[PDB]
RNA sequence: UUAUUAUAUUUAUUCAUUUAAGUCAACAAUAUCUAUUUACUGUUUUUGACAACAUGAUAAGGAUUAUAAAUGGUAUUGCAAAUUUUAUAAUCAAAACUAAUUUAUUAUAUUAAAUUAGCAUGUUUAGAUAAAACAAUAAAUUUAGAAGGUAUUGUUGCC
């Protein structure tokens, strides 16, 4: 619940002197896992190997 | 003996007040326990000496006897002459385990360390591989290499 | 506080002393190079003194016997161009494996100067007295 | 030039220790030395190995192909390879920011056991 | 067994049961000097197979003054009647002959003719069919596995003609070449031989797994040499099972029950204070049996070897407060 | 020694309710192996973080 | 380059002095120490060196008496057995009112390494051959050890009468 | 306290030469 | 020296660059070398400014 | 998410007090529970089996731990970019996966830890070559008993052993 | 010993299966790595007195690579290196100023 | 049947605990840290024994008691 | 404290041998006791790699998932993952998989599927007879 | 300090023999420039790698009017030793030059080729209290 | 030397480091009803915190107040709050010892990456001399309680 959280969040206010918190909030997120874009496709012929992943091989 | 480098040496009293330290060390006086035992020679002197040791180490921790005031002191000196037969006893038997081991290398064929004495392989100091010129205390110029007294076959 | 007081100036024309000095040190820090690196490498070339301590197993056993036995035949030749020195000799020896592990844990070998001591070091005094123009490390001999 | 004939002065940064020497030719195990130089007339070349592909090297997955060497057994080969030791001042990637063991920089401070969720 | 149980207690036994009878009886006091031993030098006569001739010498004198009595009247069957013998030495006619043939030689001659005589010292001990012949060796285990003797580096074998054109890193870098399996020892051959081909009902083995390995828990950096108990013992770190890594029989032996284990000790510590060994004239410090024994039997587990190490460390139980009490308790009385 | 009446009073009072629990060589004591006690030990210190709370569970 | 042939200011510098005291503060000169080794004195040199007994030389050793007991090389054992039994003699009781002789107190501080020098010096002198406070020789009775070698039992068809 | 009780004679009294070095 | 010290050899000397002196077998001086260095890539071949 | 609520609350060390505390929070801890995707798919086939799954914790090794796949996206800042990131990330592995549904040669190798040569079969490396041994031996005794009447040694280089001298 | 590592591609095997080194690329790929050429294999030293139980310090990540000759100037260092942006630096840079009162405010626009 | 004890000494630097339950075979048996009392003690009697005393100090004898040490 | 008997002899990496002058003679590095200890924790852990592969009577294969042995035909989870990974609790087999180890001979069948005259590789296992009247039932 | 010999002597304290921690040392003194030792001539304080690119203070980065001297972390090169100008090294008191070129010089950093401490001392930089303290120690004897 | 309580007591010693100045004031750019504010210009009279004098202020250092949870002090140690009346002296990369107030690694294995230490081999040997009673283990050659001062913060006192 959204306006929950907002009490929540609203705590850093009205806290005892010298006293900061933190919030750990940790939700369920729907995902989608469209194989439109991220197709599950066989290997490639020319299989990558190590020359593919020297430094820099990210850039 | 693996040891080989230069030494120092402490007198008898001055390792035997170490006590359980390194004295009395427990499995140092198996060690001498054993290879006195392996040897077929008794191991009187250290389980005499071995006593001596158990029964400090157990009552180190109490006061001394109430020092009450006796005029005719016998207390004090039978204080005395029971502790000065205490080191006369690890005395001998300081020197005992000094006197089979170089002896027992005589047997093994271990060069000792520097500036050693084994009865008859090495009847003056030993000194091979020293950081100077001459034998330390002989002043006999090294021979190079560390010279060796036992015979060259195992 | 020591209230800090001042050193004074460096000295009238000393800095001509200076540009003068370390000049002329620094053509003195070439031949002193020049020996010790031509020291160094001769060393190299020479022959050393065997590095293993004969007093210690398994290097106590006779010349005929023993390690002696591949010492002088399946590596001879090859003892004789490594010169002998104590980090190839104990790198080769290693290598024929015909000895096991024996080589660190057993052989006990002699200490570094005293393995820098080239062949014919028969006199122990040598070890010490080895020049002193040359800046080596005590590689030299 | 040279290079090749001197082994160690030019030891670039990618390069590594403990040096990978070059490949006893076929000597793989006893029997593939043994056939190579003591027995020729073997007829094992090399006893039958697994057709599928063994990682002798394990857990460390090495790139194929590279002449790779299996961790010394014997002490007598740890010692004697050339191995440096850590003269010079010691760096991490991570813990650089905290300069030392004493002065350990906290940019923010939380509980040592904080468990980002 | 277990490692220090009565592994070869049993063996030394059983070598006086058969030399008693007098049977031949073969006997390696050490596998360890084979396998594991100073130097391993390939059989000149044998292509292939390797030598350990500081065991191999020894192993020929002692098979010589151990059966000297049976191996008189125990002719040759097959082996030439000429093999080089020196100038005074006679032709063997019985085996042992061909054993003091071996040993019997100023080295390094004794090398290359102690590699023969193992091969042909067990051309007479197989060829046997009615002779009863028993085997023993303490520590097969070291004979199945490999030998911690490596293989020489190649260029060994190729008389390198100089160093840096020699494309050698003998120099450079110790390598491991694989470790040469004890199947390979000629004289181990002589016995695996054996063991493989049939038909032999003649020979026998009694032999022992040994387990002295260096003890390794998961880590351990450097011993300290200053005391460390296990620098003469073996380096294995391998398990070994008898049952995929040999064809003799399990015979699983095990820690004393405290039976056994109280009539050795028994043994162990008042026949030792009879030869003098013992306390002596100060027992009355020491504790007594029951305590002793019973101290032990925590300690020790009830293992052989753990009990004469734990033996040996009745000098220093430092809480012992038997007879400090008992002592009290006599001068009350008196 | 638990049945043991260690009582001089008390020799009425009953041996604790399990005094006949059977001893096995697995369960305890607990005398474990060296090599996979450091993969527990150190897996334990990794997975601290791998907690999914997020669940469907009553 | 082409180095000067005389070096104006490279010698010209102040001289350098070389240490000359072999020790602390480059000031000891060579003397006998304490630390002398007096090798007459007994078979052991007094003062006795740092000896360390490894596990290495007892198992070496264990093995070396798997010779000496089946060669039957008994005499190897026979200098020790009378060297035990020499040097193993029960350490006669000290008398009433007698002990050592302790560093004198006042003569020097606390500090001073006076201490230590005079006990060693003193620990010298009672070199095991001085040993009375112990009794050895013929004339002392054995009890414990056996007297000749052959009652050591490796001789036991002697002992057979 | 008194450990080791042993009853044998006792010794001579003075039994050790003096030190090196004196007062 | 860690490895390749062996490997050294009299080869790798300049000799011909100092003088020496056969009494005291060491390097008495050295003569000068920027003059009559002539080395074709005083800047390396592949470089062309 | 930590926003301040004490003397770095209010002035001018309002924005990069607040901008730290929240670069320093950049993780968003991607999970879920490899188990849930054990669910059929919209094409019919069932998404994630004991062959795929396997290749995913191998894909991802230190990463699955507690049957979780645990992705940590520290990359950006902003920490909706972090979940966009992340999440793409987090796909790619699936769909790698999920090659395991394609065939034999995409499903992994389990690792199987092989004795060495046992005992039993080392023992068959003595009688390796019974036939030719004994032949070859029995002529190398006779260079042998020849050998040793010209020098007092003789090595394996002599009568059998080639070290290439030359 | 001294061998070079076999790559039997899955295809030609008896039973076809993604080796483990296929994984160990496929990996690589996704999380965006460096695989070393010239990592060497007897070098697997791990942190022994953070990874193991009996050490006083268990940490269970290996904290130190044992590698010595690690230094900032490598290239696979760098790689790794943690930029200083907004760190322990950033806050002394604008906390730890001389007069702690001026990081608030302009003291000026105080006193207007 | 568990009994739990704790103790300290060095003040922090050592803290064991042992779980002691009767082992009814008396074939019991006192472990510690994964290993006999041997090995984690390495064998050593005036280490071994100080562990024994709490048994017979109480008359009791350990071949009934199953101790490990955390 | 260097005396070379210490540390396996690698302490001699770490000595400045004979009266140093402190100020001009003597490495740095073998002053400071952190890179004195660092070097130590290589060398000691050293000898744990090493000994943790000398026993290395296995060795790693891989092998396609339907033809290994039946005890890692499950998922096996990597190390330091998951909770040790009893093999079997049903069948009374409680043994780390990464620790069961699987022999050669019993393994002919595809890692040798090249075998021809399958003993080629190596001959089967002679299992002993655990039955039968031997010495260890008295007969 | 208690003789101020530069600016930086009115501010920091000796604060007795304090032992930093290594490598943060924080004057960097490099007394043990030029400590020869032959076989580790060219990994002697030089670059740990042989294909490092040379250091910026053997460069020029834009047009500059001229520098008075050049930093003693510049590498000496032949174009060093054959153009034979005037190349500076600050060092005390007030600059040294290179005014005798040699090829013995290229490719090793102008700290190793200075020498810091000069042996020839300054009877006259010293007080009579600092300069009697040399006279003990036979540097500067009488 | 007056009728719950112990000093005699090892383990150590060669150690140094510092650079080449620069404070006379403030200024939203996106998604809130529009300001070019776009590029918000007005010309100049002082000398403490300093290279110098310029009051305060917290330390080092054991000697006679625990038996059922404690062995480091105030008189003061560079930079501190009222005495000003020559004067920029501050870390920046690459840099040179004269300094009382300091564990340096001593002979199986020894330089891997920001630049890091080559001469001192000589019986762990002069005189001086350093530090423990604390989770460890030494419990006695021995203690309140009577005493003087020409000084007068007192023996480094005065005569």
């Amino acid at each position: 619940s959204t306006e929950f959280e907002q009490r929540m969040y609203g705590i850093r206010h009205w806290l005892h002197r010298q006293t900061s918190c933190e919030f750990h909030t940790t939700y369920r997120r729907n995902v989608v896992h469209d194989s439109a874009v991220f197709p599950t496709e066989h290997d490639p012929e020319t299989k990558p190997s190590h020359e593919h992943h020297r430094l820099f091989s990210f850039a | 003996n693996t040891y080989l480098t230069r030494s120092v040496a402490t007198p008898p009293i001055s390792v035997i007040r170490t006590g359980p330290k390194w004295w009395a060390e427990p499995e140092r006086m198996v060690k001498h326990k054993v290879m006195y035992f392996t040897m077929g020679i008794d191991q009187l002197p250290l389980r005499r000496t071995a006593v001596i040791q158990k029964d400090l180490k157990r009552f180190h921790m109490c006061k001394p006897p109430p020092r009450v005031g006796d005029a005719t002191g016998y207390k004090r000196s039978r204080g005395a002459q029971l502790t000065t037969w205490y080191r006369r006893i690890q005395y001998q038997e300081y020197h005992l385990q000094h006197l089979f081991v170089r002896h027992m290398w005589g047997l093994l064929r271990m060069y000792p360390g520097n500036t050693t004495k084994i009865q008859g392989k090495a009847d003056d100091g030993y000194v091979g591989y020293d950081s100077v010129h001459f034998h330390r205390y002989n002043r006999s110029p090294l021979p190079f290499p560390a010279r060796e007294i036992y015979e060259r076959r195992k | 506080w020591a209230k800090p007081k001042k050193r004074p100036k460096v000295g009238p024309g000393f800095h001509e002393k200076a540009q003068k000095w370390r000049d002329e040190y620094l053509l003195d820090r070439h031949r002193v190079l020049a020996d010790s690196l031509r020291a160094y490498v001769d060393f190299s070339s020479t022959k050393r003194v065997e590095p293993w301590d004969t007093r210690f197993a398994p290097f106590d056993r006779v010349e005929k016997d023993g390690v002696y036995i591949l010492t002088r035949y399946l590596m001879d030749d090859k003892l004789q161009l490594c010169n002998y020195h104590h980090r190839p000799v104990k790198r080769m020896l290693c290598n024929v494996g015909l000895m096991g592990p024996q080589v660190t844990t057993t052989a006990r070998w002699k200490p570094y100067r005293f393995a820098t001591n080239p062949a014919n070091t028969t006199r122990a005094e040598r070890t010490f007295t080895k020049d002193k123009t040359v800046f080596t490390g005590y590689h030299h001999d | 030039a040279n290079a090749h004939k001197f082994p160690h002065e030019y030891h670039t940064p990618t390069s590594r220790f403990p040096t990978t020497p070059q490949q006893s030719p076929a000597s793989d195990n006893w029997i593939a030395y043994t056939a190579k130089y003591l027995d020729k007339q073997l007829a094992l070349q090399d006893e039958p190995a697994t057709v599928y592909n063994v990682n002798k090297l394990w857990p460390m997955q090495q790139v194929p192909g590279k002449v790779d060497q299996t961790p010394f057994e014997e002490d007598q080969t740890w010692l004697m390879h050339p191995i440096p030791v850590h003269q010079m001042q010691q760096h991490h990637p991570e813990k650089d920011l905290q300069d030392l063991p004493f002065v350990n920089h906290e940019q923010f401070p939380r509980s040592l056991e904080w468990t980002a969720p | 067994g277990p490692t220090g149980c009565g592994k070869s207690a049993l063996l030394c036994q059983a070598v006086h049961y058969a030399r008693s009878r007098d049977i031949i009886t073969l006997y390696i006091a050490n596998a360890k000097a084979w396998t594991h031993g100073e130097w391993c030098w390939p059989s000149t006569i044998l292509p292939g197979f390797f030598d350990a001739p500081d065991a191999a010498r020894e192993f020929l004198r002692t098979v010589a003054e151990a059966n000297g009595s049976l191996l008189q009247a125990w002719e040759l069957r097959v082996t030439p009647q000429d093999l080089p013998l020196e100038q005074g030495e006679k032709q063997p006619r019985s085996l042992y002959d061909l054993c003091e043939w071996g040993h019997r030689a100023v080295a390094p001659a004794s090398i290359d003719r102690q590699s023969v005589c193992i091969k042909f010292f067990f051309d007479e001990i197989r060829a046997e069919k009615t002779k009863p012949i028993i085997i023993a060796v303490d520590g097969w285990n070291l004979f199945s596995h490999e030998t911690h003797f490596r293989y020489p580096h190649p260029d060994f074998l190729r008389t390198l003609t100089t160093l840096n054109d020699g494309l050698t890193d003998v120099d450079l870098y110790p390598q491991e070449l694989p470790r040469i399996p004890a199947s390979r020892l000629s004289f181990v051959r002589g016995l695996n031989k054996l063991i493989l081909s049939k038909q032999d009902p003649n020979k026998f083995f009694i032999t022992c797994t040994t387990r002295d390995f260096k003890p390794f828990d998961g880590v351990s950096g450097f011993a300290d040499v200053e005391n460390d108990r296990f620098k003469n013992s073996l380096d294995e770190y391998a398990p070994y099972d008898p049952e995929k890594d040999s064809f003799f029989h399990p015979m699983q032996v095990e820690n004393f029950t405290e039976y056994e284990y109280r009539a050795f000790l028994r043994f162990a510590i008042n026949s030792g204070e009879l030869a003098g060994l013992g306390w002596g004239p100060m027992w009355h410090y020491s504790s007594d049996f029951e305590r002793k024994l019973y101290k032990i039997d925590f300690m020790s587990d009830r293992n052989p070897q753990r009990v004469v190490d734990h033996y040996h460390q009745e000098l220093v139980w430092r809480y012992e407060y038997k007879r400090t009490r008992q002592k009290q308790y006599l001068l009350a009385r008196r | 020694p638990l049945e043991v009446q260690r009582d001089v009073g008390r020799l009425e009072e009953p041996l604790p309710c399990a005094g006949k629990i059977p001893a096995e060589r697995s369960t305890f004591p607990f005398r474990w192996n060296t090599e996979d006690w450091y993969e527990y030990e150190v897996a334990k210190a990794r997975n601290k973080r791998f907690v999914f709370e997020n669940t469907n569970d009553n | 380059t082409a180095t000067p042939e005389k070096f104006s200011i490279l010698g010209t510098t102040h001289p350098k002095p070389k240490r000359n005291g072999m020790g602390r503060n480059n000031k000891m000169r060579s003397k006998p120490s304490d630390n002398v080794a007096w090798y007459d004195k007994g078979p052991v040199e007094w003062l006795p060196r740092p000896v360390r007994l490894t596990y290495d030389q007892l198992d070496q050793l264990r093995d070396w008496m798997m010779r000496e007991t089946i060669a039957g090389r008994t005499e190897e054992f026979n200098k020790i057995r009378h060297l035990h039994r020499e040097w193993s003699q029960h350490p006669l009781m000290p008398v009433l009112g007698d002990v050592e002789p302790k560093f004198p107190l006042n003569l020097y501080k606390q500090n001073h390494r006076a201490k230590r020098r005079f006990l060693v010096r003193w620990h010298k002198a009672n070199s095991p051959t001085y040993w009375m406070w112990m009794p050895r020789g013929p004339a002392v009775a054995t009890p414990l050890h056996r007297s000749s070698p052959s009652q050591f039992p490796e001789h036991w068809k002697s002992l057979a009468r | 306290a008194p450990s080791y009780r042993a009853d044998v004679e006792r010794s001579i009294k003075k039994p050790t030469v003096p030190g090196l070095m004196s007062t | 020296p860690e490895v390749a010290m062996h490997r050294n050899s009299a080869g790798l000397l300049p000799s011909h660059m100092w003088e020496m002196d056969k009494k005291t077998g060491k390097v008495r001086a050295v003569k000068d070398s920027v003059r009559d260095y002539q080395t074709k890539i005083p800047v390396p071949k592949w470089v062309q400014l | 998410e930590q926003y301040d609520n004490l003397q770095y609350k209010r002035y001018d060390w309002q924005g990069w007090y607040q901008r730290m505390v929240d670069v320093h929070n950049r993780n968003v801890s991607i999970k879920c529970r490899l188990d849930d995707l054990k669910r059929l798919d919209a094409y019919g086939n069932p998404f994630v089996e004991m062959q795929t799954e396997r290749r995913l914790r191998i894909l991802a090794d230190h990463r699955v731990g507690m049957g979780v796949l645990k992705l940590d996206s520290d990359k950006y800042e902003d920490q909706h970019d972090n979940i966009t990131y992340g999440s793409t990330k987090l796909s790619e592995l699936l769909a790698d996966a999920r090659k395991a549904q394609l065939g034999k040669e995409y499903w992994p190798s389990v690792e199987v830890k092989v004795r060495r040569p046992s005992g039993q079969s080392k023992a068959y490396y003595s009688v390796l070559d019974d036939a030719r041994i004994e032949s070859k031996s029995k002529e190398l005794y006779a260079k042998y008993r020849e050998a040793k009447k010209r020098s007092l040694f003789v090595t394996p280089m002599d009568l059998w052993l080639d070290v290439k001298g030359m | 010993g001294v061998h070079k590592v076999g790559y039997t591609h899955p295809h030609h095997l008896p039973v076809p299966c993604a080796q483990r080194w296929d994984l160990r690329l496929a990996r690589a790929r996704i999380f965006q790595e460096y695989i070393e050429e010239k990592a060497p294999g007897a070098w697997q030293l791990e942190d022994e007195r953070h990874m193991s139980p009996e050490f006083n310090t268990f940490t269970g990540y290996p904290m130190r690579n044992l590698r010595p000759g690690y230094g900032q100037n490598l290239p696979e260092f760098i790689m790794k290196k943690r930029l200083p942006n907004n760190t322990h630096y950033e806050l002394f840079a604008r906390r730890d100023i001389p007069n702690e009162d001026n990081a608030m405010y302009g003291k000026l626009l105080y006193d207007m | 049947g568990i009994a739990v004890g704790h103790g300290r000494a060095d003040g922090q630097k050592y803290m064991f605990t042992a779980l002691i339950r009767e082992n009814r075979d008396h074939n019991g048996s006192v472990t510690l840290l994964g290993k006999p009392l041997s090995v984690a003690f390495d064998d050593k009697s005036w280490l071994m024994e100080m562990v024994l005393m709490p048994f017979d100090e109480a008359k009791l004898d350990f071949r009934d008691f199953d101790v490990n040490l955390i | 404290m260097h005396d070379a008997n210490r540390f396996g002899g690698r302490t001699a990496y770490l000595r400045e041998i004979g009266p140093i002058d402190h100020k001009k003679k003597g490495r740095l590095f073998k002053r400071d006791l952190p890179t004195l200890q660092f070097n130590v924790d290589v060398w000691c852990a050293q000898q744990t790699l090493r000994k943790q592969w000398k026993g290395r009577d296995w060795d790693v294969v891989e092998m396609p998932f339907e033809m290994a042995p039946k005890e890692l035909q499950r998922v096996v989870p990597e190390k330091y993952t998951d909770v040790p990974i009893m093999t079997d609790p049903a069948r009374h087999d409680y043994m780390n998989i990464r620790r069961k180890v699987f022999d050669r001979e019993d393994m002919q069948d595809a890692l040798f599927a090249s075998g021809g005259a399958g003993q080629s590789p190596y001959p089967a296992i002679q299992r002993v007879d655990k039955a039968a009247m031997t010495l260890d039932k008295y007969l | 300090l208690k003789i101020a010999k530069s600016t930086f002597g009115f501010y920091l304290a000796r604060r007795g023999q304090r032992k930093f921690p290594f490598h943060r040392r924080p004057h960097i003194k490099n007394t043990q420039a030029m400590n020869l030792n032959a076989p580790y001539f060219w990994s002697y304080m030089t670059a740990k790698s042989q294909s490092f690119f040379l250091p910026e203070e053997n460069y020029i980065t834009g047009d500059w009017t001229g520098k008075f001297f050049v930093s003693k972390r510049q590498v000496y090169t032949l174009q060093h030793a054959t153009s034979g100008g005037k190349v500076r090294v600050k060092s005390f008191p007030s600059v040294f030059e290179l005014n005798s070129p040699s090829r013995w010089n290229v490719g090793k950093e102008m700290n190793t080729l200075t020498k810091p401490r000069m042996d020839l001392i300054d009877d006259q930089m010293l007080t009579k209290k600092q300069r009697l303290d040399y006279v003990k120690a036979g540097l500067l004897p009488k």
